[PDB]
RNA sequence: AGUGAUCUAGAAAGAGAUCCACCUACUCAUGU
């Protein structure tokens, strides 16, 4: 095609401040409880007290001897300022007292007694210790965004509890249900606690056509209701750009005769400065309506919202376990979600809440709770092997996943060398158990010192594990695709990862140097401190750094080395097609496709989107897949 | 209440579901016998 | 008639299956009562669709005008 | 300042494998 194109052109031509808190007035509730039982359920209301407080309260009830106390978070950005705050309310140094500590970022030492730190993170101290021996109380909070790291973490101290009667555990929830908790720990008490009484609206009928719904309720509001702030929910950044030209214009006409109205966006891929526009005020005659993601439903708040919408979907990841596929599917929010966006009306002042669905539909047909459910167990797999765990079918989960997904999940890992035949952990696996992150990139890293570019595959894996680096702006994709190409490589966009990583490491430049070459100074900075952790990893377990002088083929092997399964031909009379599961993709509409050495690929990432796409791709040798994992390219198998 | 909407809703789907499929089962019933006897 | 065009002896022999029941000189269809017409019309309608399903291998009629 | 140069043309009977160019066509990451 490339070629038959040349070939017709060829032929052509202060202290008394935190005691107001409402779990002060239940704190002696609170000893009774926790010195009675080895497991106890809370529940709140975000703003209480529980995760500053709480831990302060077991930090007098329970001391002296060798021994912390744990705290784990779901959000890096709430273990940090909370300990920070945390510090300050004790009077203690953070770093010290009180500390961290999350993935890449530790700020704790020999003195911290308080210890607050991602879920993710005291889940790799488990690895480490599978006593967690250290710790003479650990209190899982926000359990209600039941995260993958928090369920496994709960499932480990289930046993942990029956082999340590000196440890006593803390389950911590925003979300009053906690009847299931309870009996998922053993009939475990349950201690119940600033919200305004939020009004809650529904529709009489099912809608069909939630966005104009949408639109037209903010509309009303504004039109309508006194002063106070709007927070619509919607799932997607294209979506929430389109209704925020839409709602800006159909205000801008109303101003006729309405006061003025500043819409905002938000959603994940932001630049920090938009971000920051969300909390501006709220003009002058006027009211403000952002428009956010489910980031907005706990993970931030934004201070003056009285009326929430709430059409009630997201955009949630689904894995099939008789496919063996993820997707991103618009779906039906939870109830728990849907009482959290509530609660964010409610803040400030009594509050409204405007549900784009039925009163049956909020008490009848959303799920209670959305993890455990929705993941490939590739990771979760490799951990409980690292724990002991022997028969993972009869791992005691409060809910169990397929046993499918399972035992795909061990094929994967036997075909990485993690595990041997009969799931018994290889040094590989040891090795790759020690390091945070996914087993593809895990192994990929270890192998990279014996394809002689451990340097340079060090710095993809980093780079791999934060955002997309390279902002493209719907206004100037010209200049930003300008910019991509000076550090792009043909057919490699792994390698283009190293190249912009090695300019932003360039004895020329820092922020505005990000921003004049279209680049995420957040994401790259990130992707410095995840390569300096990794690469005292890799000291710690003896893995030597190593070079060469400048070899792509080597680049190339080692990221096959690693993600030989994520292997996607091109067709010879169709479109391009994949080694697992035998799909037919496209190659994503980010990167161009050199089709003359082209003829396979290796992909970082599936996406699902109304096609098949197939994203960050560079090109392989199929010789080198052939000697690079011979078990997983026997035609035998296929 | 929401029962009768939601009862009525589903209804509404399965008619019009049950409607698609008889009118993938007169007309194209025949075709599929048309194409049963060429193959 | 439709049952006599599509199988022409064997609704032949269910309008003459009983011996009593004749035929009088001046009419043509045997001198049924009521119920026996019911009878008859029962029998020639599951030939008419006996032998449908049997030529064209359709399931069942999906609407009461296809019918 | 230009003119001027204009065939055909149908009746009877009989015959005869046809074998080939006039409608365009492709862009989501919910999070960390």
């Amino acid at each position: 095609p490339e070629r038959w194109e040349i070939r017709q052109l060829i032929a052509s031509g202060i202290s008394a401040q935190r005691q107001t808190l409402p779990v002060y007035a239940m704190r002696s509730e609170l000893i009774q409880a926790v010195r009675d039982n080895q497991f106890l359920v809370i529940v709140g209301e975000t703003g209480s007290g529980k995760t500053t407080q709480i831990t302060q309260y077991l930090d007098e009830e329970g001391f002296s001897n060798y021994g912390m106390i744990g705290c784990t978070q779901p959000r890096r950005v709430a273990a940090v300022s909370v300990a920070k705050r945390v510090a300050e309310e004790v009077g203690c140094k953070v770093g010290h007292d009180v500390g961290y500590t999350i993935r890449f970022e530790d700020v704790t030492g020999p003195d911290t007694r308080i210890k607050y730190m991602t879920d993710g993170m005291l889940q790799r101290e488990a690895l480490l210790d599978p006593e967690m021996s250290k710790y003479s109380v650990i209190m899982l909070d926000e359990a209600h965004e039941r995260t993958v790291a928090t369920d496994v973490l709960f499932a480990l101290l289930k046993k942990a509890a029956i082999k340590r009667p000196e440890l006593k555990v803390i389950v911590t929830s925003a979300t009053l249900n906690s009847a299931k908790f309870s009996e998922y720990f053993l009939n475990c008490p349950i201690i119940n606690i600033k919200t305004f009484p939020v009004e809650v609206l529904y529709s009489q009928t099912p809608q069909m056509d939630y966005i104009e719904a949408a639109l037209d309720c903010v509309i009303d509001i504004h039109i309508n209701e006194g002063p106070g702030d709007i927070l619509v929910f919607l799932t997607g950044q294209e979506e929430i750009d389109s209704c925020c030209e839409i709602l800006y214009d159909r205000v801008k006409t109303l101003g006729d005769s309405i006061g003025e109205l500043l819409i905002l966006p938000v959603y994940s891929a932001l630049p920090s400065e938009i971000q920051s526009k969300i909390f501006e005020p709220t003009p002058k005659g006027s009211r403000k309506v952002v428009f956010a993601t489910n980031i907005a439903e706990t993970s931030i708040t934004i201070d003056g919202i009285y009326y929430v919408v709430d059409p009630g979907f997201a955009k949630i990841n689904i894995y099939n376990a008789r496919a063996g596929i993820e997707q991103l599917i618009v779906s039906p929010i939870s109830q728990a979600q849907a009482n959290q966006r509530k609660g964010r009306a409610g803040r400030t002042g009594p509050g409204k809440c405007y549900r784009l669905y039925t009163e049956s539909a909020f008490y009848n047909e959303m799920l209670e709770n959305t993890e455990i459910q929705r993941q490939n167990l590739s990771h979760t797999i490799l951990m409980l092997k690292a724990m002991g765990i022997n028969d993972l079918l009869k791992f005691d989960f409060m809910d169990p996943p397929p046993k499918n997904l399972m035992l795909n999940a061990l094929t994967e890992l036997y075909h990485l060398q993690s595990l041997d035949d009969e799931g018994k952990l290889t040094n590989l696996g040891k090795e790759m158990s020690l390091f945070p992150m996914d087993p593809t990139l895990s192994r990929s890293l270890l192998s990279s010192v014996d394809n002689q570019c451990s340097d340079e595959i060090v710095t993809i894996i980093s780079m791999l594990s934060v955002q997309n680096v390279f902002y493209r702006p719907k206004d100037r994709q010209l200049e930003a695709d300008s910019k991509k190409a000076k550090f792009h490589h043909p057919y490699g966009d792994h390698l283009t990862l190293l190249n912009v990583y090695t300019r932003w490491q360039q004895a020329n430049y820092s922020e505005q140097y990000c921003k004049t070459n279209f680049l995420h100074f957040r994401h790259l900075k990130r992707a410095r401190d995840v390569k300096s952790q990794i690469s005292m990893i890799f000291k710690k377990i003896g893995l030597k750094l190593i070079s060469c002088h400048s070899d792509p083929d080597l680049i190339r092997k080692t990221f096959v080395s690693g993600f030989f399964m994520n292997a996607a031909k091109r067709d010879s009379q169709v479109g391009y097609k994949t080694i697992n599961g035998g799909t037919e993709v496209g190659i994503h509409p980010s990167s161009s496709l050199y089709g003359k050495e082209y003829e396979y690929v290796m992909y970082h990432s599936i996406v699902l989107t109304s096609r098949e796409y197939m994203s960050q791709v560079t090109s392989i040798e199929p010789q080198w897949l052939l000697e690079v994992a011979p078990h997983f390219y026997k035609a035998g198998d296929a | 209440k929401t029962a009768v909407e939601s009862i009525d809703e589903t209804l509404q789907r399965l008619v019009r579901e049950k409607e698609m499929e008889q009118n993938e089962k007169g007309i194209k019933e025949q075709a599929d016998d048309k194409m049963d006897l060429l193959e | 008639l439709r049952a006599l065009k599509t199988n022409e002896e064997s609704a032949k022999m269910i309008l003459l299956s009983d011996p009593t029941i004749t035929i009088k000189s001046y009419h043509l269809w045997p001198s049924f009562t009521d119920e026996q017409w019911i009878t008859i019309e029962s029998q020639m309608r599951d030939l008419i669709l006996t032998e449908y399903g049997r030529k064209y291998n359709v399931n069942i009629s999906a609407l009461t005008q296809t019918e």
